């Protein structure tokens, strides 16, 4: 019964801000750590930030830091991404996947994020973000 | 594991984590030891899988460590073939063949990459032990005290001794509940030993100048109690079951 659904996608003008959100139903996605993932339709999937299940640990992607910012609320069974200064090369499907990180591991998410999300036990359906001139 | 330290990355980088699946997307529970004998096989103890021997129930965690990046891709495994021993039986208070086969691969198939933080352990030669009185050392994550209902947060590795058979058989110890196809183990102290949750986690002993998985925690009277050591699987014994479930 579990299910991550994202929500936010849109076409949005270059410099343009947006911002996406996950959320889970079945399960209490606080106990998971989250990434999104996207995929551009020439390129293959890769992590674009990453979130730890208590929110204290976050990891970002080169191309989109200072750019986007991931965040989450526990209450609500969710997590955000802000993005800001949008440029063309963030064209994609955009992904949330969930894992639960097992105790005896350091604290980072940054290997979560790196290696294009296999492995992540759940996912999305995901949500198209579009950034053109066209808009 | 009852007294001793707490670990780090590459000082049991064969041990494995075997967690149990809960209903729902609810985090599963740690449930035993294991150790990584092959790139694609865990060993374990049978007792640890009887009351649900479906694979299905199961995954693997491996490369566990404070200074190891958790990556799913890498150090998480499905349970693709779960071996218990045929002639596995419950007794009075001794487990006989407990021991289990885990067959492993991440999610794009893969079995165990190496890395400093995951190698595979060394199997004894057939029927070589170390001698007794050896320093063996063991690990897991298991009840810090018996009387404790707690799971350590970290990794944890103790030194144990060798006790020889003619001294474990004695009446005041196990008596005859003692067979040649175990190990028994413990303190010379009685402080330190391996408890609850330890199950399937190594016993690893020098085989003259090599670590060698010796034995695969199995049972004991309480944890660390005086005239009661810990009592673990003699893998010298099993070495053509094991093969003869892999190759
Ligand atoms: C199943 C496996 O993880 C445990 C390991 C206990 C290690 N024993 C010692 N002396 N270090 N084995 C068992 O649970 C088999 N049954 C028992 O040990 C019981 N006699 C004690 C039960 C308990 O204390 O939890």
């Amino acid at each position: 019964q579990v299910q991550l659904q994202e929500s936010g996608g849109g076409l949005v003008q270059p410099g343009g801000s947006l911002r996406l959100s996950c959320a889970a139903s079945g399960f209490t996605l606080g106990y998971y750590a989250i990434g999104w993932f996207r995929r551009a339709p020439g390129k293959e999937r890769e992590g674009v930030s990453c979130i730890s299940s208590s929110g204290g640990s976050t990891n970002y992607a080169d191309s989109v830091k200072g750019r986007f910012t991931i965040s989450r609320d526990n209450a609500k069974n969710t997590v955000d991404l802000q993005m800001n200064s949008l440029k063309p090369e963030d064209t994609a499907i955009y992904y949330c996947a969930a894992e639960w990180v097992p105790p005896g591991y350091g604290a980072t998410v940054q290997a979560l994020c790196n290696n294009a999300g296999y492995g992540m036990e759940y996912w999305g359906k995901g949500t198209q973000v579009t950034v053109s001139s066209a808009a | 594991i009852v007294g001793g330290e707490f670990t780090e990355v590459e000082n049991q980088p064969w041990f494995a984590a075997i967690y149990q699946k809960n209903k729902g997307g609810s985090p599963p529970s740690f449930k035993c030891g294991g150790s990584l004998i092959s790139p694609c096989w865990v060993a374990s103890a049978a007792h640890c899988f009887i009351q649900l021997p479906k694979k299905e129930n199961y995954v693997v965690y491996l490369g566990q460590s404070k200074e190891s990046s958790y990556n799913p891709g890498e150090m998480k495994f499905e349970v693709e073939q779960l071996i218990l021993h045929e002639y596995y039986r419950e007794d009075s208070l001794a487990y006989h063949n407990d021991i289990a086969l885990l067959k492993i691969r991440t999610s794009t198939g893969q079995c165990a990459q190496p890395s400093r933080s995951i190698q595979t352990i060394a199997l004894p030669p057939r029927f070589t032990d170390a001698p007794f009185g050896s320093d063996c050392e063991i690990t897991g994550f298991g009840k810090e005290s018996e009387s404790d209902y707690l799971y350590p947060k970290n990794l944890k590795m103790s030194v144990v001794k060798l006790v020889s058979h003619e001294q474990c058989m004695q009446p005041h110890y196990y008596g005859s509940e003692i067979n040649y196809k175990m190990l028994c183990a413990a303190d010379p102290e009685w402080k330190t030993d391996s408890c609850k949750g330890d199950s399937g986690g190594p016993l690893i002993c020098n085989i003259e100048g090599r670590p060698t998985l010796s034995g695969i925690v199995s049972w004991g009277r309480g944890c660390a109690e005086k005239n009661k050591p810990g009592v673990y699987t003699r893998v010298s014994h099993f070495l053509d079951w094991i093969q003869s479930h892999i190759g």
